[PDB]
């Protein structure tokens, strides 16, 4: 059947505010391989995400890493938004420096 | 087993003309190929399917077409015969590694369909010479004067097939032009032929003009046939 | 190198 | 993937040891493959090679050896005799499931016959009156049957034919010619025995 | 140590979208070498490892006509499948394979398979006797029997314990200096406040590679299993990974709480307190 993706929003390198780094939004568990992974600043989708090649794991479940290049601050909001047959309502996860 | 069918066994069609081969196979495999024999080329790809309802071009693809209706058939169809293709034709079954052949189909594309002939037939007899200090004879089966040669030379002793003692010339040769002939030998003990209780027959399938194909008139119509010539043993007085 | 897969 | 048969005939004495050459060109290792065709009908294979041992074993005393080194699949069988007459075909498989063959090599292999007694008897069609045909029979595997030099005349090929009655083997070539006249010993000029079919008295 | 060569295959048929994205990812040890994508501009085979490289013109050109040539199998195969579940003609599906070998350091073949998955269903498989299949339903029957039919099982063992093992040890030749790639893990402990006067205690493990590690807590000399968390590793996305791993403890009594992280690339186990 279908199995729900699981998210994990986080950066490459230690967040420091006002330092250029990369934000990660891995998404796995998900069949079908269709999916459409988006991310957000300030609420605003970000013009570029980067999205590696899609892989499978033994138990066949789909996954894949998406990344886009940047400078946190104090107050921006990093979320990713993932939408797939397995959810009735796209899910957002949001950024946080501590996870 | 692995069993591997085509049809038709033979094919007298001609230029222009429309040519449907067809393999049948029970070996329930995915892939099928159809390949042509020549002399100086082996076998050669046409056309391959991985399974009902897939076709791909071999390495030979050109002026034949493919259709795979189902998994136990495959055909290979010649909307347009050209002289070029007259040939053997093998389609066989494969399951990822090695095929299986079915027996072959000759094909003869002629750029006339009147040039075409039955064969004649003619049982010699064994020499004297030969039965009497060898105590073998050596009857002599020779056809004469068949065209596209599509022939089987068999031999029939007292109703019954025989093999043993039988050596028919493998290739049909070429006297004329249009004329083919092809001849064999049956040897049997000088008993068994001063016998007049035994008979024997030389038989030559001659595969030709279709019933479906047309004939002009008067002369009679070179369709596919049986002829014979038979000798019956004797007394040497 | 990969395999020459056989259909289903 | 492709192979090659370098030699086009090969023709060997009943009993003796056979080696049919196969090349092939590859940058990886192929499949392998040797198949036999008798007189009028499709293949049968004798052997195949996926991979592993080298060696591998087939029907009726046949085996090859894949060389990746000498980039061959080389045929073998210790003895062979005149049922082994036949075309083999050597095949590969690489790039696509289907197998790309080699022009292949007809085998001929000479029996033996202990006692020649060649002969070259008259034999005539009861039906047609002056039918001309001359059977040469019983001769050597090795000599060589002259052949047809012009049109009009015919001779055929060497044909071996065998008897259930022990060894009965026996060569035969088969001659006529539309000529006026000219018979067996004018055309057969190199053999033995020429018989006439001059009745015995009785 | 233990060494495997394994293609994961996949093909989804998108109706009206056209013809199936076919696809193969190749992997040694776990890390992956080659690619194939249908859905690329000039799909070919293409080395996803800088040591992959070293292959020449004639490698690259042999994969990509055997991908193709797969790719055709597979689009036939998810046609049969229709058939065999009587499905929608107009629906997407997906096929995955994973075929590979794994053998000893000793050279031996410790395991071969070829595992076949359908919408993500396991739908047949070759036994570890390399001889027999375990079809999953009736529709994997059909196929079972069929390639008994074909000889399949014969000439799978054949690529198994020979072709995959030989070109596994080809790639490892190419691939020492950089499949021995190890990197250790910098490791720290963050503090979390939390209601009830109680807190979170975050060990992470970053930076390291490759990914197999392991974080426990320890509660005066046993690993505590009960409430503590730890997320999947991840991929930092440079080659190395993250990970940690998390417990609630009372405020006031946190020192009597160490954290854990074994990895391969450690001369020894790291230990951690708050
Ligand atoms: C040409 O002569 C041959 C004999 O030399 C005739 O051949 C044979 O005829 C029979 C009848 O079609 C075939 O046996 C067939 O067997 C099937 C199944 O057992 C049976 O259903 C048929 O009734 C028949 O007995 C036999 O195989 C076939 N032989 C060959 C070599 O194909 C043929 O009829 C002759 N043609 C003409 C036009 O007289
Ligand atoms: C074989 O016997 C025939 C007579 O039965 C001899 O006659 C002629 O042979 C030639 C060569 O096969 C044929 O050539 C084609 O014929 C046309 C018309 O006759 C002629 O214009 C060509 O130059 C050419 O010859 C010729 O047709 C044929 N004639 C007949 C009546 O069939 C032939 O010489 C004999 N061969 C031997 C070796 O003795
Ligand atoms: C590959 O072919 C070579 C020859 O091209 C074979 O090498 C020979 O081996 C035998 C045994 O030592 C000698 O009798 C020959 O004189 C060698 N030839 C040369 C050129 O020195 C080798 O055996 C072949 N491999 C296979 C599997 O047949
Ligand atoms: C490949 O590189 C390795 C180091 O990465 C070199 O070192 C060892 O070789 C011995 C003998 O084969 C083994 O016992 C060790 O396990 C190897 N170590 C590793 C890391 O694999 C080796 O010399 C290199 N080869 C070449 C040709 O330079
Ligand atoms: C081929 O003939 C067999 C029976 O001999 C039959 O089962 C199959 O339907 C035939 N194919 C065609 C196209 O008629």
């Amino acid at each position: 059947i279908q199995k729900t993706p699981q998210i994990q929003v986080y950066s490459r390198h230690p967040p420091e505010n006002g330092k250029p780094n990369i934000l990660n939004c891995y998404v796995t568990q998900f069949h079908p391989p269709h999916i459409e992974i988006q991310m957000l600043k300030n609420g605003k989708k970000i013009p570029k995400v980067e999205m590696s090649d899609m892989s499978f794991s033994k138990d066949w479940s789909f996954y894949i890493l998406a990344h886009t290049e940047f400078t946190p601050t104090e107050t921006d909001t990093y979320a990713c938004r993932v939408k797939h047959d397995s959810m009735a309502e796209p899910k957002t996860v949001y950024w946080d420096r501590d996870m | 087993e692995a069993a591997v069918t085509q049809s038709p066994r033979n094919k007298v069609a001609v230029t222009g003309g429309k040519v449907t081969l067809s393999c049948n196979q029970t070996n329930n495999h995915n892939n099928m190929y159809w390949y042509r024999q020549d002399t100086g080329h082996g076998l050669r790809l046409i056309h391959y399917s991985y399974g009902a309802g897939s076709t791909e071009k071999g390495d030979i693809p050109d002026g034949y077409k493919a259709s795979r209706p189902s998994q136990e058939n495959f055909s290979l169809i010649l909307e347009l015969a050209t002289p070029s293709q007259t040939s053997v034709y093998f389609c066989a079954s494969g399951g990822g590694g090695t095929l299986y052949f079915g027996a072959g189909t000759r094909l003869s594309v002629l750029e006339d369909l009147r040039n075409v002939t039955p064969p004649k037939v003619s049982l010699f007899e064994p020499s004297k010479a030969e039965i009497a200090n060898k105590q073998k004879a050596t009857l002599v089966c020779l056809a004469r004067g068949f065209f596209p040669d599509h022939v089987e030379l068999s031999w029939w002793v007292n109703g019954k097939e025989v093999h043993s003692g039988v050596s028919t010339d493998p290739q049909a040769y070429k006297e004329s032009n249009y004329s083919y002939c092809l001849s064999s030998r049956l040897r049997v003990s000088a008993t068994f032929w001063h016998n007049p209780r035994n008979h024997f027959r030389c038989q030559v399938q001659f595969h030709g003009l279709s019933e479906e194909d047309k004939w002009p008139e008067g002369s009679p119509k070179p369709v596919t046939q049986n002829i014979s010539a038979e000798a019956w043993g004797r007394a040497d007085c | 190198e990969q395999y020459k897969f056989y259909s289903v | 993937q492709s192979v090659t048969q370098p030699d086009a005939r090969v023709t060997v004495s009943e009993g003796a040891s056979l080696q049919l050459r196969c090349k092939y060109s590859y940058s990886a290792t192929p499949y392998l493959f040797w198949y036999v065709q008798y007189p009028r009908q499709g293949l049968q294979l004798l052997l195949k090679y996926y991979s592993g041992d080298p060696v591998v074993q087939g029907v009726n005393g046949f085996e090859a050896e894949f060389s990746k080194s000498n980039s061959s699949f080389h045929l073998r069988k210790a003895s062979v005799h005149w049922s082994d007459s036949a075309v083999y075909f050597c095949a590969v498989s690489g790039f696509a499931s289907a197998l790309t063959f080699g022009s292949g090599t007809k085998v001929i292999v000479l029996p033996y016959i202990q006692n020649p007694e060649p002969a070259v008897y008259a034999l005539k069609d009861p039906r047609s009156q002056d039918s001309t045909l001359c059977l040469f029979t019983d001769f050597d595997s090795q000599i060589n049957v002259p052949k047809t030099m012009e049109s009009g005349t015919f001779i055929t090929d060497a044909t071996v034919l065998d008897m259930k009655a022990m060894d009965s083997k026996s060569n035969g070539a088969i001659a006529w010619s539309n000529q006026t006249s000219f018979t067996c010993q004018d055309i057969f000029k190199e053999t033995n025995a020429t018989y006439p079919s001059s009745d015995v008295p009785c | 140590g233990p060494h495997s060569l394994r293609y994961f295959v996949t093909a989804v048929s998108r109706p009206g979208l056209g013809e199936p994205r076919y696809m193969e990812v190749g992997y040694v040890d776990d890390t992956e070498f080659v690619r194939f994508d249908s859905d690329a501009e000039n799909p070919r085979y293409e080395p996803r490892a800088r040591w992959m490289e070293q292959e020449g013109p004639e490698y690259w050109e042999r994969e990509t006509q055997k991908a193709k040539g797969n790719e055709q199998s597979f689009r036939v195969s998810l046609r049969t499948l229709l058939g065999y579940y009587n499905q929608s003609a107009g629906g997407s599906h997906t096929i995955q394979v994973i075929s590979g070998c794994e053998v000893g350091s000793d050279g031996r073949l410790l395991r071969g398979y070829q595992q076949y998955a359908y919408d993500g269903c396991d739908y047949i498989a070759l036994n570890e006797d390399l001889k027999t299949w375990t079809a999953a339903d009736m529709a994997a029957l059909i196929t079972k029997h069929k390639w008994e039919q074909a000889g399949e099982a014969e000439r799978l063992r054949a690529y198994l314990e020979g072709t995959c093992v030989e070109w596994l040890r080809r790639y490892l030749k190419n691939g020492n200096a950089t499949l021995l790639r190890t990197d250790s893990p910098k490791a720290h402990v963050t503090h979390h406040s939390r209601p009830e006067d109680k807190v979170t205690l975050r060990c992470w493990a970053l930076g390291f590679y490759p990914a197999d590690i392991t974080l426990t807590w320890q509660l005066n000399g046993e690993e505590l299993i009960q409430d503590m968390e730890l997320v999947e590793t991840r991929p930092a996305g440079d080659g190395t990974f993250q990970k940690w791993a998390s417990v609630v403890v009372p405020l006031g009594k946190e020192q009597y709480y160490t954290c854990h992280v074994y990895h391969q690339g450690l001369p020894e186990p790291l230990t951690l307190r708050w």
